C-alpha cells in the first residue's frame, strides 16, 4: 500500500481530436495514433517568453527537451538551463512533480478497457514551477491526478498486474483495510465518520470596566 | 594546592592530582563569585558537602573560551577529541574562571599547548603525549616537518586582551569516584552519637537510609564496609568510628 | 632559558655546502616548532632567512634551509659564495620566563 | 532504566530539583512498567 | 617603505635614564605590534618586552623590572623606549621591531614573529 | 540643573511639544473579540 | 518511534555514540514495548 | 565475495549476510528489492549490473 | 564551488545549488578550524565519509 | 553603477509646480528605498532635506515631496518661488561595487 | 554649533599630492563618520571613501586605487584627506560630511546618511 498522485479509477477524461490546459498536480497523458500526429508538449505557466518554460518534441529522429525561455508561436504545431537529446497505437503517460515521466506503450484495435502499468524512463530535475500545459499536435486525452491510496499487487516478476482505488468505493475501502484483492462474506470496519465543525467561534468576556486611558 | 596551583599544565599534558585523606568543605568553592562557569553533571552544587567520597580527582586545564562547552559529557570538538575526552556518565563538576591575569601577556603567551591533528579520539581520561609527528598522508615522515608531516602540537596564545572566547580559562574539573567502599574525602558533617533500637534517618560515609541499627552476629572482613541483600540494598554497615 | 649553543667558527669553499647547528633546551626547541635564523653583515642590520623552522620568506635564495630534530636546529647553506660570509644566529620561542633566546653566533668564513 | 543511579536517594542525595526530576522520571517509568508487566503476569497466572 | 626609525646614539653615565623613539612608515601604525630587542657588547641579541599601539599594554622581562617603561604615540606613530637607572652593561645597540601579523582578533598566529626593523641604536654608559 | 522648554507654535516640527505616554507591562487583560452564538 | 530513523545499522552509521544512544534509546524502549505487547497476547491466546 | 557470511556496504546499506548470484527478474530501473519486512532482500552491485 | 562561491545571495531570496554525482570527502571540511559553528543533526560530522 | 540621470534644466513660474526626474539602474533606485535628494544654492554647501524617498528631516518646508517608482525617483515642489531656484541632485545606495550614487544635477530657473 | 571646517584653496600641477584636513566642532568626535564628497567641474557630486574616527578604519571608491589615503586626528578632532598622482579633472571642490548618526553597537540604520558638511575646497590642478 502507497499514496500518491494518481488517477483516481473511473474518473472523467477530455477527449480531444490543440489548447491549452492545465497541470493542476499532475496529468495523465494517453493517446491512440495512427500516422504519429501528436509530436510533444509544452509545460510552464504562461508558455511566452520572460519564463522559462519546458519543450519536449520528437523530430523525426530523437527526442530533444529544452527549458528555454522560447519564444511560442500563438498557435504552435534565452537564459536556457537544462538540455538534452535522446488507431492501432497505444501510448500512455504520466507527468508529475522535480518532473518525472512514466510510459507505456502498447498495440490496440474509446479509449480500451483494461490495465497496464506505467515504468518510469526519464528524470528531468529542472524545478519548472508548472501550472498550464499543451500538446502539440487523431484522438488524445487527458485527466488529472489526485492524492489518493492504492493497492498494489506486485506479480512474480515485479509487474504490476491490478491495482485497488482506495476511495473509488465503500467496497473498495474494504479492500483497503484487509490488503486483499478478495475480500469473504461479512461486515468489516473500514474508516470512521466524523462531523466536521462548520465554523470558528472565539469569545471573551463583556467589554465593561474598561481601563481609563481616556 | 590544586585550585591556586602555581601554573597548571597545558591541556593536551594535562595535570592529574589525587585528592583524599581528609574532610572537604566545597560550598566555599559554589560561593565565590570568581567563577564564570560552575556547572556539575549530577549534583546539586549547593547539597555537595553531604556526600562522601573514596577519590576525588582534579583536572585542570588551559582551554580556550569559546572551548569550555566542550569540557561536558557527549561534546564533541577539538579538545573533547583528541586533548580530553570525559566519559559519558560523567560524576562531577567543571569549575571554570577566566584567569587573563594570570597568563595573559603582550604579543600572546604561548606556553600552552594542544594536539591539533589525531588519527583517532581519545578515549575517557586518556591521555597522550606522544610527540610523533602527524602522518597526514601516505608517505612516511620520519620526523620530517613538511608537505603531509605537520607536527600535532599548537600553541594557543591568549592575547592579553583580545579574548571574549579567547581566554585563558582554567577549568578545573573534578570527577568523583565511589567504589561503594571506604569513602575518604567527605565533607564537614558532625558525627553525632549512636543511637540503637530506634528508627532514624542516618548517613554512614554517605550511604543514606532509614532503618533501624542494631547490633549484628555477622563477621566482616577486614577490607569490607558493608553487607548487602538480595535486592541490592544496605544490609549490614560497619560504623567508621567504631569497628 | 639561557643563551643557545651555536658553533664559534665555520670554514668552506664556496659551491660546497655548510650546515649550521643550534642546541637549545627542550623548553627552546624541543617543545616547540618556531626556530628562525638571521644572519650580520658587518655594520649592518639583521636579515630574516629562516622562520617556521623550514620555511621562509619571499626574496631569500634556495640556498638557506632549516631543520629541526630533537634539541638540535640546523641551518643548509647549498652552494656557498663568498657572498655567503656573514654571522649567523638562531632564535626560537622558550616555554618559560623569557620568550625569544638567541644563538651564541657562528662567523661563516669563506676561503 | 538510563537514570544515573539506580538508587533514588543518589538521586537526592546528588541532584539539585531541576534535573532530579528528569532523573527520578526515568526510574518512574521503568519501575512503573516492571510491576505493571508483574501484574498481568500474576493476573494470566492467577486465570490458570 | 615600511621602515622603522629610532633617534640618534646616546652618551649615559650610570644611573640616569635615556629615550629612545621608533617612529613607523608605510603601514597602518594600530595592527602589528613594537618589539624591541638590544645588543650587550660581546654576548647576543636581546629581547626586553612590548607595547601594543592598540591600547598600550605593556610588559617587560623579569631581569628588567621597574627599569623600563614602554610608551608611545599614535598620532606620530611613534613608539617611545625608556631605561632608568642606567649601568655600564646597559650600553646596547637598541633595535625596535615590529611583529609578522597584524593584530586579530581570536587569532591563532603568535606574535613574537621579529621581521621588520630599526636601523639600529647605540647606548654608551660608563 | 534643569533647564525648560522653549515650546512655540510658530516653531519647526522637531521644536513642537509632544505629548508621550508609555505603557509599560495579572489584573489587566485585552478586550473581547466575541462572535455570535 | 520518534527515532530519526527505522533502521539500528543506519544509527549506528549515521550517529557519534553520545548522541545515537538516544535514538537508539527511543527504538528500545519502544519495540520491547511492542514485543511485551506481543508475548502478553501470546500468554492469553496460550490460555484460550 | 559469494556463497560467504560477510559483513557489506552497497552505496551505504550496511549488513551482514551471504552473498549469492539469484534468478529473481530485476527491471532495468529497479535498484534493490525488500521483503515482507521492510528489509533488504536483494541489491545489485553499483559497479556490476 | 558552493563553499567559495564568489558572492551569496540574501537570506530573504536563499540560493540553491544542486550537487551529485561525484564521491565527497567532507573530512576536509570537519578538519578545517575556519568554521565556528560545525553542528550536525543526525550525521556525526565524523563517519559522514 | 553610473551616474544618475536629471534633466539638464527645468523652469517654471513662483506658486506653480516643477517635478524632477532621477532615472537610474535597478540596482541603484529599484531594489532600495534609501533616495535621498540634496540643494546647491550657489557658492554654498548642499542641505538634506530629502530621505528615505518619501520622508523629511525637521525644519524643510512642506513643498518638497519625494515620489518612487520603478527605475524612477522624482522630486515635486509646491508653491515655487524665487526662493527655489538653486541646483538639484538625487541620491541613492547601490547593490554594486560602490554604495552611493548621485544624478548628474538639475537647475531650476525661477523665471 | 555643529560645524566642519577643511583647509584652503590649493594649486597643483599633475603628479603632485596634496593634503585637505577638516575639523569637526559642536560633538563627540569619536561618534560619527566622516564622508568625503567632491565635485568634478561639470558633472556632479562624487563620494571617495570614509575614516571612522573610532578606529582609523578606511575604504574608497575602486577608481580611486591607491591614490587615496584618509588620515585622522582625534585630539584636534581633525580629519586629513591625502589625493597623489594629481591629474586635471581631480580639479573639484572638495567637502567633509557627517554621518546621520552616531557609531552604535548592533546598529541597523545604514550609515552614509550625508547631512553635515564643510564650507568647501576647491583644488585647482593643470
Ligand atoms: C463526468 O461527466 C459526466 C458528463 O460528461 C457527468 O455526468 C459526471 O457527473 C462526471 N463525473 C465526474 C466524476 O466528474
Ligand atoms: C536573463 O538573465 C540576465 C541575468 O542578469 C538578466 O539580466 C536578463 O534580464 C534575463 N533575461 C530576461 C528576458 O529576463
Ligand atoms: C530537433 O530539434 C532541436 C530543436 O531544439 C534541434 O536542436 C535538433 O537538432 C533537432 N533534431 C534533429 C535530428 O535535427
Ligand atoms: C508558481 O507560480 C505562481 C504564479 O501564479 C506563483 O503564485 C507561485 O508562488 C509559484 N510557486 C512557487 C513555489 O513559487
Ligand atoms: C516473468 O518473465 C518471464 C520472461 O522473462 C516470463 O516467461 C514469465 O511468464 C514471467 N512471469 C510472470 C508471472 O509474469
Ligand atoms: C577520634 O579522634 C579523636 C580526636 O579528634 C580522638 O579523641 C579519638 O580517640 C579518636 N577515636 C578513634 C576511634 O580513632
Amino acid at each position: 500500500s502507497t499514496q500518491d498522485l494518481f488517477l483516481p479509477f473511473f474518473s472523467n477524461v477530455t477527449w480531444f481530436h490543440n489548447p491549452v490546459l492545465p497541470f493542476n498536480d499532475g496529468v495523465y497523458f494517453a493517446s491512440t495514433e495512427k500516422s504519429n500526429i501528436i509530436r510533444g508538449w509544452i509545460f510552464g505557466t504562461t508558455l511566452d517568453s520572460k519564463t522559462q518554460s519546458l519543450l519536449i518534441v520528437n523530430n523525426a529522429t530523437n527526442v530533444v527537451i529544452k527549458v528555454c525561455e522560447f519564444q511560442f508561436c500563438n498557435d504552435p504545431f534565452n537564459n536556457c538551463t537544462f538540455e538534452y537529446v535522446s488507431f492501432k497505437n497505444l501510448r500512455e503517460f504520466v507527468f508529475k512533480n522535480y518532473f518525472k515521466i512514466y510510459s507505456k506503450h502498447t498495440p490496440i484495435n474509446d479509449l480500451p478497457q483494461g490495465f497496464s502499468a506505467l515504468e518510469p524512463l526519464v528524470d528531468l530535475p529542472i524545478g519548472i514551477n508548472i501550472t498550464r500545459f499543451q500538446t502539440l499536435l487523431a484522438a488524445y486525452y487527458v485527466g488529472y491526478l489526485q492524492p489518493r491510496t492504492f493497492l498494489l499487487k506486485y506479480n512474480e516478476n515485479g509487474t504490476i498486474t491490478d491495482a485497488v482505488d482506495c476511495a473509488l468505493d465503500p467496497l473498495s475501502e474494504t479492500k483497503c483495510t484487509l490488503k486483499s484483492f478478495t475480500v469473504e462474506k461479512g461486515i468489516y470496519q473500514t474508516s470512521n465518520f466524523r462531523v466536521q465543525p462548520t465554523e470558528s467561534i472565539v469569545r471573551f468576556p463583556n467589554i465593561t470596566n474598561l481601563c481609563p486611558f481616556g | 594546592e590544586v585550585f591556586n596551583a602555581t601554573r597548571f599544565a597545558s591541556v593536551y599534558a594535562w595535570n592529574r592530582k589525587r585528592i583524599s585523606n581528609c574532610v572537604a568543605d566545597y560550598s566555599v568553592l559554589y560561593n565565590s563569585a570568581s567563577f564564570s562557569t560552575f556547572k556539575c553533571y549530577g549534583v546539586s552544587p549547593t547539597k555537595l558537602n553531604d556526600l562522601c567520597f573514596t577519590n576525588v580527582y582534579a583536572d585542570s586545564f588551559v582551554i580556550r573560551g569559546d572551548e569550555v562547552r566542550q569540557i561536558a559529557p557527549g561534546q564533541t570538538g577539538k579538545i573533547a577529541d583528541y586533548n580530553y575526552k570525559l566519559p559519558d556518565d560523567f560524576t562531577g563538576c567543571v569549575i571554570a574562571w577566566n584567569s587573563n591575569n594570570l597568563d595573559s601577556k603582550v604579543g600572546g603567551n604561548y606556553n600552552y599547548l594542544y594536539r591539533l591533528f589525531r588519527k583517532s579520539n581519545l578515549k575517557p581520561f586518556e591521555r597522550d603525549i606522544s610527540t610523533e609527528i602527524y602522518q597526514a598522508g601516505s608517505t612516511p615522515c620520519n620526523g620530517v616537518e613538511g608537505f603531509n608531516c605537520y607536527f600535532p602540537l599548537q600553541s594557543y596564545g591568549f592575547q592579553p586582551t583580545n579574548g571574549v572566547g579567547y581566554q585563558p580559562y582554567r577549568v578545573v574539573v573534578l570527577s568523583f569516584e565511589l567504589l561503594h567502599a571506604p569513602a575518604t574525602v567527605c565533607g564537614p558533617k558532625k558525627s553525632t552519637n549512636l543511637v540503637k533500637n530506634k528508627c532514624v534517618n542516618f548517613n554512614f560515609n554517605g550511604l543514606t537510609g532509614t532503618g533501624v541499627l542494631t547490633e549484628s552476629n555477622k563477621k566482616f572482613l577486614p577490607f569490607q564496609q558493608f553487607g548487602r541483600d538480595i535486592a541490592d540494598t544496605t544490609d549490614a554497615v560497619r560504623d567508621p568510628q567504631t569497628l | 632559558q639561557s643563551a643557545l649553543t651555536q658553533p664559534a667558527s665555520v670554514s668552506g669553499s664556496p659551491g660546497q655546502s655548510i650546515t649550521i647547528s643550534c642546541t637549545g633546551t627542550s623548553s627552546d626547541v624541543g617543545g616547540y616548532k618556531y626556530v628562525s635564523w638571521y644572519q650580520r653583515h658587518p655594520g649592518k642590520a639583521p636579515k630574516l632567512m629562516i622562520y617556521d623552522v623550514s620555511n621562509r620568506p619571499s626574496g631569500v635564495s634556495n640556498r638557506f634551509s632549516g631543520s629541526k630534530s630533537g634539541n638540535t636546529a640546523s641551518l643548509t647553506i647549498s652552494g656557498l659564495q663568498a657572498e655567503d660570509e656573514a654571522d649567523y644566529y638562531c632564535s626560537s620561542y622558550t616555554s618559560s620566563s623569557t620568550s625569544v633566546v638567541f644563538g651564541g653566533g657562528t662567523q661563516l668564513t669563506v676561503l | 532504566f538510563g537514570a544515573i543511579s539506580s538508587v533514588l536517594n543518589d538521586i537526592l542525595s546528588r541532584l539539585d530539583p531541576p534535573e532530579a526530576e528528569v532523573q527520578i522520571d526515568r526510574l518512574i517509568t521503568g519501575r512503573l512498567q516492571s510491576l505493571q508487566t508483574y501484574v498481568t503476569q500474576q493476573l494470566i497466572r492467577a486465570a490458570e | 617603505q615600511v621602515q622603522l626609525v629610532q633617534s640618534g646614539a646616546e652618551v649615559k653615565k650610570p644611573g640616569a635614564s635615556v629615550k629612545v623613539s621608533c617612529k613607523a612608515s608605510g603601514y597602518t601604525f594600530t595592527s602589528y605590534y613594537m618589539h624591541w630587542v638590544r645588543q650587550a657588547p660581546g654576548q647576543g641579541l636581546e629581547w626586553m618586552g612590548i607595547i601594543n599601539p592598540s591600547g598600550g599594554s605593556t610588559s617587560y622581562a623579569q631581569k628588567l623590572q621597574g627599569r623600563v617603561t614602554m610608551t608611545r604615540d599614535t598620532s606620530t606613530s611613534t613608539v617611545y623606549m625608556e631605561l632608568s637607572s642606567l649601568r655600564s652593561e646597559d650600553t646596547a645597540v637598541y633595535y625596535c621591531a615590529r611583529a609578522n601579523h597584524e593584530t586579530t582578533m581570536d587569532t591563532y598566529y603568535y606574535y613574537y614573529y621579529m621581521d621588520v626593523w630599526g636601523k639600529g641604536t647605540t647606548v654608551t654608559v660608563s
